[PDB]
RNA sequence: CGCUACUACCGAUUGGAUGGUUUAGUGAGGCCCUCGGAUCGGCCCCGCCGGGGUGCCCUGGCGGAGCGCUGA
RNA sequence: UAAAGUUGCUGCAGUUAAAAAGCUCGUAGUUGGAUCUCUCUCGGCCGAAGCGUUUACUUUGAAAAAAUUAGAGUGUUCAAAGCAGGCCGCCUGGAUACCGCAGCUAGGAAUAAUGGAAUAGGACCGCGGUUCUAUUUUGUUG
RNA sequence: UACCUGGUUGAUCCUGCCAGUAGCAUAUGCUUGUCUCAAAGAUUAAGCCAUGCAUGUCUAAGUACGCACGGCCGGUACAGUGAAACUGCGAAUGGCUCAUUAAAUCAGUUAUGGUUCCUUUGGUCGCUCGUACUUGGAUAACUGUGGUAAUUCUAGAGCUAAUACAUGCCGACGGGCGCUGACCCCCUUCGCGGGGGGGAUGCGUGCAUUUAUCAGUGGUGACUCUAGAUAACCUCGGGCCGAUCGCACGCCGGCGGCGACGACCCAUUCGAACGUCUGCCCUAUCAACUUUCGAUGGUAGUCGCCGUGCCUACCAUGGUGACCACGGGUGACGGGGAAUCAGGGUUCGAUUCCGGAGAGGGAGCCUGAGAAACGGCUACCACAUCCAAGGAAGGCAGCAGGCGCGCAAAUU
């Protein structure tokens, strides 16, 4: 998978791929090292940001963001942008005067990593504040779980 | 609002100061200090409302300007001064020293302490970090920061600090079985051991305490301030002693003080 | 003036905002510095908090640092070659962050033949006038000669910087932003950026 | 902004019917056997009387 | 159908009056940039030079001129 | 505003008093039949760790401006008020409650949703493999 | 106090409204002896304003050659009181009003690991290897010549200050540490060669700034955090590294105690500014909206105190909606709260506390830590003052007060 699809050069920032290298240690290439960071909150890192190759620098594992603040769980109803989907939060709002509820959503655009791939329209999401990363995006999603019908 | 501001409504005044509503528009609004407005006490109200030793402001402004009162040591000639939690107040030319202790029902007690006790206070850990060429510094509640700590002082532990020379003499570490005392919420100036903190990563540290008495109360982290090492205070409590009787037991109380009276 | 408010933009909806308050003083924004090659001309920014901002509009020397080597050196802006943003950037010679430019080769070439006593970057004339006769074989003990021929085992560099250091110029990112600390720094370009952007240079024209 | 107090009561309140045999003769009767001023003074002292009964009533549902 | 009054509608009149949005053009004033250079200096040069060493220069204090060199 | 159960959530009406679509299908919405009685590792028997599918619900705890409201004390001469005051320098207050909803917290598991194996794309025990990898090796070096 | 009563009929029982009943707010009428509290130009006109006042400020400790007083002694540079003026600080708080504003404001809850912060408080301030027993030029006050019908308008001339403007050392200072490496020594090896030392001479050096690289003291749930090492940089529109004042006076020929000002940086306090989550009235005779002039997202940058379509270039075609989007209306500033109320509710909240907005309407700025400030400035629009007709000066939704409007509201 090419990398470089864009009118600048896409790199890690942290990450010094142009070491000196003998010819004695130039079996191939030096295997590009990988900076990955393990965000809190007893969230795993995925295997594929540890052993991936895309940059991103909005991915909570491998780009610059912090998680804090809140962590929320949604519906993914859209993935139609590039590397953002638009989650779906239901709830009931509560009536006192009739002691009655009433189901409101609201939708959300949340920045989803290339960390998770085969996201497919109906999963769980669980995903967590950061700063703003465009002007309607707050959220980063952490954690991804199946329908629950999946194959 | 463009720009801070610089008054402070009467009825907008944090509560425990227990200022009436008809004496006028306006409160002391503290000058700003080591201590958070809303969690200290003002020279001019403790000087006068608290201690009569003046009826209006002006006579306070005359005892500051003859240099009478010292806040830990120091000369302070500012009236609106905020005096906060554990700060010694003393006035040598009548003789006495008075340390600033939440009483059960969470107000500034005149609380009156021996001129040894006045030599020292007691001051949480707010936050611990290296700078300038690896030299260790400390920041306490009370703003001030002291280099070359001891390296087993860690966050929230108390340091007991000579007034006269700034430095640290000893320090209780956070744990469980030392006795505390709530410095905010609905507990505050209450005294307990602290029976078990639980964690919440990313959000607010919950401390179990128990009192003598066998009551539990709950608060948060921020709110709790390790008075003494074990079941042994390193300070002198007020009066009550840290625990909050029930209203039953308070009625019970003042009326055994009545019939006892005469 | 220039405004950087949120507020007068439409919402996530699509529905216009109506406005209520006026353009507040700390949403202010300012005219860019398109920083320039020439002379140096920096001018001062008081900005919020009393502090000051340096808006360099003309520039010609930047601080540029050899990765590989971990040589940094102050060195002479020749020319802008790329920009990944626009290309009237390039077309006007304007000095932005992430651009790539043309710098003198000198001092990073002086430093290799002081340091590997090796030629670097010369033409096969062979001229070598002295005190670089001197600087490139000169006459030193046992001990000063074995360390230097230890150096030399490992001081091969990639083909397009010797290339580059040929033609007396190298390709450079600049790291730095000029229209705000008035400073134009950066890295030498080398391994797999350096072969991206010379591809995308080449493709440019 | 004033240093004044604005809290302020009414001590009675007025009964829903106006005219009506069997009230105006009963608070006749306690205003001629106490000496009272007027019905206002009756209708103090019903209000009393009746906040009490309402805190009352209101701690009687608690629990004992 | 006839008598009196009121309300409302359609309103021919191509209604006006007030206000609010915009197309196109013009555009005060500030701010930024590129210039500009009225003036005011300093160094220098001399007539002028106080004295040190000794006529002897290292510094006062003037006048004259230099699109001299620079600064504002 | 109450009276107005004449806006009806509590709690109204629709045969004849005003009122059920001409009839059927149908998306969203609303509602929906029985059924199912915590441990393996770490540190000093406990403290720790998960996760039991997730909740809603219920109870508790924390955090939540003062004023106002409720309310404790207190003879303003009484009262509306006030936060004062009492004793022959002392003594004593300036309480307490309440604060939807949403967000934190810890118990309960009836009720109500939701899932867990039916191409075995199953659980547990041992096996064997495949690959990569962190350190044991080891006065030391090596 | 969980309440009803009159009215359709010849009479009856219903439905159903009209009327009665009580409170509460505004106005108004008649009446009014005492006393305690106490609202008060919100509604209509965020309409217009005469006049006066509403923000100024000095200690022992920045600058005193005004005899303006007063010396004490009279050459004791400067006694003291001290107008004025320069300097510094404040004037961004307070007060007023409710026009705008409909997920906006605001409220509760969270975040800044994404920023700024005068001041107070504590830390730091010989850490840097490079005339000082004190530097330079002005300017005000003051003294004198003035101009204009006119202003808190100012010009020319003659003096003279600094904690205003600038300039600029000594010292700690001996070195240490990186690099350099003429040379010298020891060792082994016949020897070569290898190994280990000492070193002259050169460049650099501290904390802030900008970039790149290396290793992994203290910290966090999580830093690309803190600290460390290295190569450099370090803006003429410059960063810190004291050319400042007062009071006591001393000791051993030099050292010094209290303070006050100032200062880069860090922390603290007071904040502020953006965000997270949930919550708002009526209206479908508003059903599709946004996107060609950013609408939604991606990459790189610009600008900004910072995170961000905030703006630009290039890409992708997205983003919201019957769970009511978008549009319209509101006699809509939002809350804490108020009236009424068995229980449930309905209505009110311009109004003294908190938050927001505005200063006739828009817009743009200076200074400052902090205004897009209006008892600051610059324009245009609408009003409007003086004028000698050339010009000058405006902003009561501050306190009084006047006009106007009105049903409707107080003392220059
Ligand atoms: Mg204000
Ligand atoms: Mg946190
Ligand atoms: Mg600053
Ligand atoms: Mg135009
Ligand atoms: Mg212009
Ligand atoms: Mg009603
Ligand atoms: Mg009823
Ligand atoms: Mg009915
Ligand atoms: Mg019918
Ligand atoms: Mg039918
Ligand atoms: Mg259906
Ligand atoms: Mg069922
Ligand atoms: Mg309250
Ligand atoms: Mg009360
Ligand atoms: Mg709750
Ligand atoms: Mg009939
Ligand atoms: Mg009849
Ligand atoms: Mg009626
Ligand atoms: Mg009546
Ligand atoms: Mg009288
Ligand atoms: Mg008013
Ligand atoms: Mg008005
Ligand atoms: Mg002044
Ligand atoms: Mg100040
Ligand atoms: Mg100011
Ligand atoms: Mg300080
Ligand atoms: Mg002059
Ligand atoms: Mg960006
Ligand atoms: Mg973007
Ligand atoms: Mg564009
Ligand atoms: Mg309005
Ligand atoms: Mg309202
Ligand atoms: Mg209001
Ligand atoms: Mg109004
Ligand atoms: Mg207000
Ligand atoms: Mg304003
Ligand atoms: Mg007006
Ligand atoms: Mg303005
Ligand atoms: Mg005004
Ligand atoms: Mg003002
Ligand atoms: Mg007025
Ligand atoms: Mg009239
Ligand atoms: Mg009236």
């Amino acid at each position: 998978a090419d990398i470089q699809t864009e009118r600048a050069y896409q790199k890690q920032p942290t990450i010094f791929q142009n070491k000196k290298r003998v010819l004695l240690g130039e079996t191939g290439k030096e295997k590009l090292p990988r900076y990955y960071k393990n965000i809190g909150l007893g969230f795993k890192t995925p295997k594929e940001a540890i052993e991936g190759t895309y940059i991103d620098k909005k991915c909570p594992f491998t780009g610059n963001v912090s998680i804090r603040g809140r962590i929320l769980s949604g519906v993914v109803t859209k993935m139609k942008m590039q590397r953002t989907i638009v989650i779906r939060r239901d709830y009931l709002h509560y009536i006192r005067k009739y002691n009655r509820f009433e189901k409101r959503h609201k939708n959300m655009s949340v920045h989803l990593s290339p960390c998770f791939r085969d996201v497919q329209i109906g999963d769980i999401v669980t995903v967590g504040e950061c700063r703003p990363l465009s002007k309607t995006v707050r959220f980063n999603v952490l954690k991804v779980t199946k329908a629950a019908g999946t194959k | 609002a463009r720009g801070p501001k610089k008054h402070l409504k009467r009825v907008a005044a944090p509560k425990h100061w227990m200022l009436d509503k008809l004496t006028g528009v306006f409160a002391p609004r503290p000058s700003t200090g080591p201590h958070k407005l809303r969690e200290c006490l003002p020279l001019i109200i403790f000087l006068r409302n608290r201690l009569k030793y003046a009826l209006t402001g002006d006579e306070v402004k005359k005892i500051c300007m003859q240099r009478f009162i010292k806040i830990d040591g120091k000369v302070r000639t500012d009236i609106t001064y905020p005096a906060g939690f554990m700060d010694v107040i003393s006035i040598d030319k009548t003789g006495e020293n008075f340390r600033l202790i939440y009483d059960t029902k969470g107000r500034f007690a005149v609380h009156r302490i021996t001129p040894e006790e006045a030599k020292y206070k007691l001051c949480k850990v707010r936050k611990i970090f290296v700078g300038t060429k690896g030299i260790p510094h400390l920041v306490t509640h009370d703003a001030r920061t002291i280099r070359y700590p001891d390296p087993l002082i860690k966050v929230n532990d108390t340091i007991q600090i000579d007034l006269e020379t700034g430095k640290i003499t000893d320090f209780i570490k956070f744990d469980t079985g030392n006795l505390c005392m709530v410095t905010g919420g609905a507990n505050l100036g209450r005294i307990g051991v602290i029976t078990n903190r639980e964690r919440h990563p990313g959000s607010f540290d919950v401390v179990h305490v128990k009192d003598a008495n066998g009551n539990s109360f709950a608060t948060r982290l921020s709110n709790i301030f390790v008075i003494g090492k074990g079941n042994k205070p390193w300070i002198s409590l007020p009066r009550g002693k840290g625990i909050r009787l029930t209203i039953a037991e308070e009625r019970d109380k003042r009326l055994a003080a009545k019939q006892s009276s005469g | 003036g220039i405004s950087r408010d949120n507020w007068h933009k439409r919402r996530k909806t699509g529905g216009k905002r109506k406005p209520y308050h006026k353009k507040r003083k700390y949403e202010l924004g300012r005219p860019a510095a398109n920083t320039k090659i020439g002379p140096r001309r920096i001018h001062t920014v008081r900005v919020r908090g009393g502090n000051k901002k340096y808006r360099a509009l003309r520039l010609d020397v930047g601080n540029f640092s050899w990765g590989s080597e971990c040589c940094t050196r102050k060195t002479r802006i020749i020319d802008v070659v790329y920009n990944a943003s626009n290309n009237e950037l390039v077309r006007t010679k304007t000095l932005v962050k992430n651009c790539i430019v043309l710098i003198d080769s000198t001092p990073y070439r002086q430093w290799y033949e002081s340091h590997y006593a090796l030629p670097l970057g010369r033409k096969k004339g062979a001229k070598l006038t002295p005190e670089e006769e001197e600087i490139l074989n000169k006459k030193r003990s046992k001990k000063i000669q074995k360390k230097y021929d230890e150096r030399k085992k490992n001081a091969k560099i990639s083909s397009l910087l010797e290339e580059q250091f040929q033609q007396g110029k190298l390709l450079a990112c600049i790291a730095s932003r000029p229209g705000q600390c008035g400073r134009a720094d950066g890295y030498v370009l080398e391994g797999k950026e350096l072969e991206f952007y010379l591809r995308k240079i080449k493709a440019r024209k | 902004p004033v240093a004044r107090s604005w809290v302020c009561r009414k001590t009675y309140v007025t009964p829903r019917r106006p005219f009506e045999k069997s009230r105006l003769d009963q608070e006749l009767k306690l205003i001629g056997e106490y000496g009272l001023r007027n019905k206002r003074e009756v209708w103090r002292v019903k209000f009393t009387l009746a906040k009490i009964r309402k805190a009352a009533r209101e701690l009687l549902t608690l629990d004992e």
